[PDB]
């Protein structure tokens, strides 16, 4: 365990339609390098294949709303949504691609 | 493009061993993007597992690396990785992946569908 | 003994506080003993020709008070420069320096087919406009999703007449990383920057449909006959991307006689362009056949498609 | 008690800060043992001094004389970005003046501000306003907003979930 | 001789700061002699003067005089007209300066809709409407002047207020327009006035001048493919014509046809210095089994007797 | 457009009267705009004399009300300047124009050539 | 009597062609109303027809050159030129058109 452990805020949270909801998670030292953050986002599908949410912490894949808001700092990053969907129930994941191995967070699950 | 076959889920004894096979449709895998094995624990992490990419330049965990081998066949288009000596808490969730290259920083496009392990 | 004291004014704003194109920086060293007096100024530390400035020593008795003044222009001072007048007095040395009291966009090309299908030479520009410069680092990174090592790219500068400096950049690249849609980023590095920016495309995405390609011809008028226009149509395709071009009697013909309108999309999905040309008369005495050809992706077999339409 | 010039706590890279604590030790028998991250200080005086600010140097700030009552957790945010709402207090009580102010990058200019209650546009000004409000009440948490004029482009700043204890 | 007046001032140091005292050096020169009493005004009013501490070098006739004035630093930075103004014989002589600072105090954008020759020619009831962006929702009332230059009485207009969605308020206003005035070309003006306002922001319009010139017409049509026998498609050809606005309709079977089911390329021009517009739009089965005659038509000024060409077409 | 035709101006004799006239070219003058007799004393400044408006609404220069008078013709679309009673300082070139308002504020782009009447 | 007595500044000039020349029209009143001043600025070339410049003293007239600039504000009020062109050199006028009569100043011609 010498590297950087991940850690989200909050685990879970029960929600309703077109809500403004955030998370975050925490690491432990700053590897924000070059004005780099080597960060990216993560979505599982509960009985299903996984999904890259946001490459180099900022920027989205081709093919997603824009719905969506990823910012923080130095250990501290956290992931907006503006207004919630019915598509929108699944897991999420933030996981760290500077220095090797890379490491993960816990997982987060939204519920209504 | 490109589609993902994993292959191999089942039930074996510890400390045993076994090997692994993973199928690509639709790339000659010799020429760019590198070819990795990952894991998921069900119900507690994830893992990264090991890296090698098309000029054969390999990575693994160092945690892990010391009984566990990979191996490739890009003619058949399909690389595969022998396990030895597994204990009881190898019992995961396995995944297969292509990096995507970003400035010495890597990348999936690709998630597997992911096939499970139980061993005791 | 008295030691000088020197000073620095220049020009002024009116009124309204606004701009004349030249401003006029007048330093003064008043107050001293004369002697051994020889003056210099440091732009930027830089000394330039001896016909720039101008001074008039004020010698009075015991006492003398030297002015000396420097006409640049206003763009000089836009330019935001620091400049130093000085003086060597007996050795003691004293002196004064004053300078003056930003964005930065790129761009990206995407080149014609024919420079891919035909002429079949690619060769991508990234482009940065903007360039309001600084005395650091322009530190540019072409790089490669696939990250394979590069080759090496042009590098030029141009001072625009409405002030500002550029560079952009144009990079080789190979024709079946295209044909497969490899991705490829520029990047320019500055550290004046609290964050930098990146840019990337590639080969288009989607499924793949080949157009309704047709052209057609005009009647005359009552008023002159011998000088005619004919257009050509396209609809009804994806992707958008696609070198046209025209043809006759082995010539490439020339470009800025023929009109083309832009890619829209048709409100069946597909897209949807026009073009236009001009003919005179001497040309129909001569020949017929003047081919109007496109280059789709979808084409056959070759990216070929053209109607070879004519008169009569 | 941290005595914070400028008490504004969120910096960008580079910058510097008067650090203080406790004016109870006015005439100062004991030194400091000021703790970054908990590592023990060297300050001889009972002030502390940073000049050109390092993102490493962040994060959890105590201090003491040598009395058991040790001073807070304090933390730090070192940035840099474009967009940046500045604030002084957080965990404010009941009837206190509120301080409420955005910043620009390098201290640059900035037009057409609008200050958002929680998503709801609730004050423009065509440039900045230092908000005051000078006695807190109930319904004034939230998580707050900011929109203007950068260079002619347009973003938004960081929204802060601002809590209130109440009493 | 009268002399000329120039200004010379202090300047900021290398840290760009503001000296803590300025000295406001007037440079005049260049006049066949006499009695000279300078006067210093900030803001038109005579300011005092023994902070005035003038100069008067002659070089034979040519009188190079000075006169410096000493502010503090916010004096200047008061943001106030300061005046260097000799009187010369009789005459007077004067300088001007103020805080130069920054620009754009507001850039409120505003719009103005010239309606379509439909609404002249064709249903030749025109209704004009100014369209005001970036309203500040604010306490104080707007006074809008709807105006003219020909001085004739009005009708009355609109007033639109609503708070916009990305949080501003917006008001445009809409009034009835006569033909002819503006086929003689009247020009029409409405006004802003505003407490916020140190300006204001005024926009006036008439009828758009230049030559006059008549276009030339023609229309194509699809020939079918085998995959389509039902389903064609129309495209209708002009050029050459000044002055370039036009209202362009479509005709068939006494319907005025719909809107979304064309649409029509943009204004351009021709070397020949005329412009060029095209359009386009689908067929479908039963309407030819119908009827055959259509008209893409369009409604131009040199067009005549009736503002208008038309071209009936058919099948074939 | 609107053009211009000055008509009326020579050597005239002091203490008498003179109509004046200025054609204009292109316009049904009743309609609207003032319509204007303005002076230039050469050597000197610049005089305005007299207006009407199209409905007939008046004014004239206080300096010179009391002494002339002006009249006109809508079907003949040309207006007049019954000036009576002459004086040696009115020796001076004569525009006659159109008014332009806004806001009651009026100005006159168009000019005439000019006419110089010079008593003698 | 009681009118706003012009003062044109300065009297006449010889310059060379592209010079930058400032011109002031000084008054005595104030006609600022509605934060609007009503006064245009006029030329007459020799032996021709005269020719508005600009229209309350910030609007132009069609078909100029964008090289002029005019300004001012209570009763100063000033016209600045860029850039002089041989074609430009005759005498200039300005006129007040706030309260009837209607007020006219002495010209000034400017020399090459
Ligand atoms: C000083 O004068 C310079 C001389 O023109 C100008 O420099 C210009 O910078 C602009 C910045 O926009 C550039 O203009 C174009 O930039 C790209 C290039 O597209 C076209 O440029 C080619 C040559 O540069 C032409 O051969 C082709 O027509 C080509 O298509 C375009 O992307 C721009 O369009 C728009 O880009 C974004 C995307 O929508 C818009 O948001 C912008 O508003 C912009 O309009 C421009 O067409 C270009 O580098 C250069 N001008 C040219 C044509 O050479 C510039 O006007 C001025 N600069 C400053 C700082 O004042
Ligand atoms: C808050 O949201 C508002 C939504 O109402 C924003 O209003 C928008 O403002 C912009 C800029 O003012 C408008 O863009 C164009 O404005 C007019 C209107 O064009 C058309 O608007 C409607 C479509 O949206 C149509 O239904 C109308 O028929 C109308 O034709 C255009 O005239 C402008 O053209 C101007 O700029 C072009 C170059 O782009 C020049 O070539 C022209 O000369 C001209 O100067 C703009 O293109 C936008 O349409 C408008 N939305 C409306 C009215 O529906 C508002 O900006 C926003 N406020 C803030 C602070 O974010
Ligand atoms: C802003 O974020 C704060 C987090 O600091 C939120 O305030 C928190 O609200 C939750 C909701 O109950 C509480 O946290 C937890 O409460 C349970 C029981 O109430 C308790 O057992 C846990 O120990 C934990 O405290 C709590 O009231 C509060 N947390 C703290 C420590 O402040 C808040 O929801 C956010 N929103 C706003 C606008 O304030
Ligand atoms: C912070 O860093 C230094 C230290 O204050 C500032 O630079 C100057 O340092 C010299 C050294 O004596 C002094 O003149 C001043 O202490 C500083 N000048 C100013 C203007 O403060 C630097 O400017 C400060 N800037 C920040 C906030 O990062
Ligand atoms: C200090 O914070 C760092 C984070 O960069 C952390 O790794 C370390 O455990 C902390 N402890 C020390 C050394 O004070
Ligand atoms: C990959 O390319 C090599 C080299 O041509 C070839 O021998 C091999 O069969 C190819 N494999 C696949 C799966 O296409
Ligand atoms: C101008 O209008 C008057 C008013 O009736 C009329 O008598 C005259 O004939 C008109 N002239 C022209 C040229 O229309």
């Amino acid at each position: 365990g010498s590297d950087i452990q991940l850690t989200q805020s909050p685990s879970s949270l029960s929600a309703s339609v077109g809500d403004r909801v955030t998370i975050t998670c925490r690491a432990s030292k700053s590897v924000d390098s070059d004005g780099d953050s080597y960060m990216n986002w993560y979505q599982q599908k509960p009985g299903r294949a996984p999904k890259l949410l946001i490459y180099a912490a900022s920027y989205l894949e081709s093919g997603v709303p824009s719905r969506f808001s990823g910012s923080g700092s130095g250990t501290h990053f956290t992931l907006t949504i503006s207004s919630l969907q019915p598509e929108d129930f699944a897991t999420y994941y933030c996981q760290q691609s500077h220095e090797d191995p890379y490491t993960f967070g816990q997982g987060t699950k939204v519920e209504i | 493009e490109v589609q993902l076959v994993e292959s191999g889920g089942g039930l074996v004894q510890p400390d045993g061993s076994l090997r692994l096979s993973c199928a690509v449709s639709g790339y000659n895998i010799t020429s760019g993007y590198s070819w990795n094995w990952i894991r998921q624990t069900p119900g507690k992490g994830l893992e990264w597992v090991a890296s090698v990419t098309y000029d054969g330049s390999t990575n693994y965990n160092p945690s892990v690396k010391g009984r566990i081998t990979i191996s490739r066949d890009g003619s058949k288009n399909t690389f595969y990785l022998q396990m030895n000596s597994l204990r009881a808490e190898d019992t995961a969730v396995y995944y297969c992946a292509k990096g995507n290259n970003y400035f010495g920083h890597w990348h999936f496009a690709v998630w597997g569908q992911g096939t499970l392990v139980t061993v005791s | 003994f008295t030691p000088p004291t020197v000073k620095i004014l220049q020009s002024s704003c009116d009124g309204g506080g606004h701009f004349p194109p030249t401003i006029q920086l007048l330093c003064l060293v008043s107050g001293y003993t004369p002697g051994t007096i020889n003056i210099t100024w440091l732009e930027d530390g830089q000394v330039m020709d001896v016909d720039l400035s101008t001074a008039s020593t004020t010698q009075e008795g015991e006492l003398a008070s030297t002015q000396s003044e420097l006409t640049l222009s206003q763009k000089h001072w836009l330019s935001d420069r620091t400049y130093t007048c000085q003086v060597t007095y007996q050795g003691h040395t004293f002196e004064d320096s004053t300078k003056k009291c930003r964005c930065v966009s790129a761009y990206l090309s995407r080149p014609s087919p024919f420079d891919l299908f035909i002429r079949k030479s690619p060769t991508i520009t990234c482009l940065v406009v903007d360039l309001a410069p600084s005395k650091g680092t322009v530190n540019l990174t072409w790089s490669r999703a696939s990250g394979k090592p590069v080759n090496h790219s042009t590098r030029k500068e141009e001072k625009q007449r409405n002030g500002t400096l550029t560079v952009t950049s144009t990079l080789p690249v190979g024709t079946r990383d295209w044909i497969e849609g490899e991705t490829y980023q520029c990047r320019v590095t500055h550290p004046h920057l609290p964050r930098a920016l990146m840019r990337s495309t590639t080969k288009t995405s989607g499924p793949r449909a080949a157009p309704e390609v047709y052209a057609f011809a005009t009647p005359e008028w009552p008023g002159s006959r011998d000088k005619r226009t004919l257009a050509c149509l396209i609809q009804n395709f994806m992707p958008e991307d696609i070198s046209v071009q025209w043809l006759h009697n082995e010539v490439q013909l020339p470009d800025a006689r023929h009109s083309t309108t832009q890619p829209r999309k048709t409100k069946g999905s597909g897209f949807f362009v026009f073009s236009r040309l001009e003919v005179t008369r001497a040309e129909w005495e001569q020949k017929d056949e003047f081919i109007c050809r496109a280059v789709h992706e979808a084409a056959s077999p070759s990216q070929t498609v053209q109607r070879a339409v004519s008169v009569n | 008690k941290v005595s914070l010039n400028p008490p504004w706590n969120r910096i960008f890279k580079g910058e510097n800060v008067t650090l203080t604590c406790n004016g109870n030790n006015f005439f100062e028998v004991s030194s400091t043992k000021w703790f970054h991250n908990g590592s023990l200080s060297e300050e001889t005086n009972s002030s502390l001094n940073i000049v050109n600010a390092k993102f490493e140097d962040s994060g959890e700030y105590k201090c003491q004389h040598q009395q058991v009552n040790e001073s807070e957790p304090v933390y730090l945010e070192v940035f840099s970005d474009w967009l940046l709402l500045q604030a002084s207090a957080e965990v404010v009580m009941e009837g206190q003046p509120l301080f409420l102010r955005c910043h620009g990058w390098r201290n640059w200019d900035v037009y057409k501000v609008i200050y958002y209650k929680d998503g709801e546009a609730l004050k423009y000004w065509y440039e900045n306003h230092n908000i005051s409000i000078t006695n807190a009440t109930v319904e004034d948490s939230g998580t707050y907003y900011c929109t203007g004029k950068v260079c002619q482009l347009d973003y938004e700043s960081e929204p802060l979930n601002i809590t209130v204890i109440k009493a």
